[PDB]
DNA sequence: TCAATATCCACCTGCAGATTCTACCAAAAGTGTATTTGGAAACTGCTCCATCAAAAGGCATGTTCAGCTGAATTCAGCTGAACATGCCTTTTGATGGAGCAGTTTCCAAATACACTTTTGGTAGAATCTGCAGGTGGATATTGAT
DNA sequence: ATCAATATCCACCTGCAGATTCTACCAAAAGTGTATTTGGAAACTGCTCCATCAAAAGGCATGTTCAGCTGAATTCAGCTGAACATGCCTTTTGATGGAGCAGTTTCCAAATACACTTTTGGTAGAATCTGCAGGTGGATATTGA
């Protein structure tokens, strides 16, 4: 296919801040959106690195949505709504 | 005129509006391509089922809008009100994120 | 070539429907009360498991899932649960 | 004919509870009432977040209960806010709050 | 007269205390603690001895852990002198409150 | 009986917690986290004390409860 | 066994431990073992580090402190008991350079 | 009766450190390590079982249980102790 | 710095409380055989996922402008550290007695078990219908005179 | 103290994507006759756990001073929100090819079940020791002139 790269700037400033509003946040300084990947980024590299473990532990290529579910119970992130 | 709103009351129109809705508010393309990035640093040819990016999505914005929240915290306690990535550290240090 | 997965749905329903006659639940809705029903279900189930080891007991008892709620439910929740069981079990023997 | 739900006078399945108490692992074997105590439990518990959530739906106008007002629900009810402090309710959104500071003079 | 600048002890006082391992608060005044609050849920109450020494550790270690990140947080706000406003920010963000 | 938590003691804590100035509303502040923290581990440890159907609170029902409040407790399973 | 797979740490113990555990219907014949050495191993990963603690500060004895002083002083050790609480541990020296005089 | 890794745990302490010496409640501490981490790791291994639809937790488990348990390096050398006691054991 | 405090810090030293080593018995751990079976290999149907195509209008970007924030300072009232006092409440150390965890030893009631019935649920088609998307005045709210 | 300029509020409309129902099969409770256990209930232990009793010694509580820290005010460069014009690319919908989940079978390699045989590991004495606990003497780090 395609070579991804540098997508962590998929990320766009506007939404960085919608995500801000909705959290209340009213002034954001400018260095903030780049931090905010940089958390983010390593958020769900987490999220991900544990899901895809569970899912090379069935065999499988596929990343199910249980596979989502118990990374976040790992890491506490408890989610509802997606794999009863 | 032209009518201009002073800053601050855009602002916190958003803040009104954002908090009444639920609809994610990262566009899905780029989550889904970012996601599978990182996801193909950890394990080439990787299929994902669509709802598992909805997962990671829905989790991912849930945790940064929550971490705003404890963020603009920071900020208020320093008597500022423009969140910093300074206001952030505190609040995942606290958190335990990265002590 | 089926599949039948099992989810709380029929229950959860007839439940909504003793509180509110009128009121409905969509899709996700529901998937979302399917995961809490089932969270709770592994706390609860999971503390018992723990205090009849803590206790070198081989059976979970109504009596341990009872203080499994104590530990896991807050304030009246926790009241009105143990409550609620017990008129379920008492009942339920002399059936 | 009696189902051991019904002989409780319980809404959820509590044959269903018995079974996955055995096959969850928790314990070698389990009691008679156990299921029957839980599955009170779960339907107490349930029929709690039914109770505000239907209102919730009220409130709005909606006659279908939807995310959005179960974390309304959760949110407004300290107890329920406790029990799933660390859940996150997908489509679910914030409770709306604005520090006092950020409101205008 | 010597007098010590105000503050050069408490750095003294600080590099004393870290250095140290053994518990703070006085032992009798805690027991006493334990027993008066578990008696307002149980009567005719048995702390095996231990047990007080565990709910100490646990306690003193806690409150110390709050303390370090409730000066960061009166650290933040410029300030140098912890405040009880520090400690409630440091409880809210971890989830305490 | 909290009172017993001397402003002293206190001190020492938030000393070894790297704090140079003390407030005075603190010492107020600290013995109230301080109760609810006991009264939070007790209760829970209490609980499974009962449950045993002992009298005496053994260290295992400390540390137990510890353990739910995320607080685990090391050396103390002898 | 656990003098066959070259462990000090009790293979049997833990089987033992694993099929009364409540932890799943049967425990395959190898897991056990390694479990064990992972047991074995950690604890080791923690002594040498705990051990050098001692004689960093004119001991013989490892305690308490000289086990914080190794787990806190580690990056991952930490991470991985970064929500347990030694017993008789103390804090590692630290001063906030703000708090510190000029 | 009431047991323990005390035993172990010194002959290990010896192996790395022959002329050190353990004090009771040091001791007593890394008594608890061992629980817990054994705790940890079998009960996550027990959910990949679980979730697997599996009544039987194999050497796998308790591997995929460590890569999801421990950071980084511990991690692997982790995994490695744990794949090179195996073989051992199935050697002879 | 010079000097006059108070403070740490190694350099050694002497016993007692922990440590570690011994010396011996039960509870396990390891064997040998006979049973069960769980899930790896082997297909194979078919959802679901990865992809490509096109149109278009919802937004992300960028550049202006300047409002009002944050950061830098200045300034002094008063909170709270450093201290020297005077006192009582914590330490501790047995010593004794007694509620109480811990063990055994019968066993009655409660579970587990293996089949054989009998539904209660789940997986689709067939009927409904909230309400998502828009439309427009009626309200406030804001910001300029 | 007014009045445009807008963004937000509510009520109303109406088809269709998203519930609600309605039926059939069948995997799963349910009903019963057996085959085990389990965990109390009495009985007694040796614990450890309170209880006083009774001194001294830190360690706590106070009243004084006043260092310098926390707050309240100003000030001003310039950081960041509000806007607007641009035209990019995320969305929407459909249509396929086919990779790869899973549902079934087939069956050994492997884990379990007894019933014994041997050995290890926990206990409670027995034989060491490491650190604690004080003592000088002399730099160290503070602080006033
Ligand atoms: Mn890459």
């Amino acid at each position: 296919r395609k070579v991804l790269r540098d997508n962590i700037q998929g990320i766009t400033k506007p939404a960085i801040r919608r995500l801000a509003r909705r959290g209340g946040v009213k002034r954001i300084s400018g260095l903030i959106y780049e931090e905010t990947r940089g958390v983010l980024k390593v958020f769900l590299e987490n999220v991900i690195r544990d899901a895809v473990t569970y899912t090379e532990h069935a065999k499988r290529k596929t990343v199910t949505a249980m596979d989502v579910v118990y990374a976040l119970k790992r890491q506490g992130r408890t989610l509802y709504g997606f794999g009863g | 005129k032209p009518h201009r709103y002073r800053p601050g009351t855009v602002a916190l129109r958003e803040i009104r509006r954002y908090q009444k809705s639920t609809e994610l508010l990262i566009r899905k393309l780029p989550f889904q391509r970012l996601v599978r990035e990182i996801a193909q640093d950890f394990k080439t040819d990787l299929r994902f089922q669509s709802s598992a990016v909805m997962a990671l999505q829905e989790a991912c914005e849930a945790y940064l809008v929550g971490l705003f929240e404890d963020t603009n915290l920071c900020a208020i306690h320093a008597k500022r009100v423009t969140i910093m990535p300074k206001d952030i550290q505190l609040a995942r240090r606290i958190r335990g994120e990265r002590a | 070539k089926r599949s039948r997965k099992e989810s709380y749905s029929i229950y959860v329903y007839k439940v909504l429907k003793q509180v509110h006659p009128d009121t409905g639940i969509s899709s996700k809705a529901m998937g979302i009360m399917n995961s809490f029903v089932n969270d709770i279900f592994e706390r609860i189930a999971g503390e018992a498991s723990r205090l009849a080891h803590y206790n070198k007991r081989s059976t979970i008892t109504s009596r341990e899932i009872q203080t499994a709620v104590r530990l896991l439910l807050p304030g009246e929740l926790a009241k009105h649960a143990v409550s609620e069981g017990t008129k379920a079990v008492t009942k339920y023997t002399s059936a | 004919a009696k189902t051991r739900s019904s002989r409780a006078g319980l809404q959820f399945p509590v044959g269903r509870v018995h079974r996955l108490l055995r096959k969850g692992n928790y314990s070698e074997r389990v009691g008679a009432g156990a299921p029957v105590y839980l599955a009170a439990v779960l339907e107490y518990l349930t029929a709690e977040i039914l109770e505000l959530a239907g209102n919730a739906a009220r409130d709005n106008k909606k006659t279908r209960i939807i995310p959005r007002h179960l974390q309304l629900a959760i949110r407004n009810d300290e107890e329920l806010n406790k029990l799933l402090g660390r859940v996150t309710i997908a489509q679910g959104g914030v409770l709306p709050n604005i520090q006092a500071v950020l409101l205008p003079k």
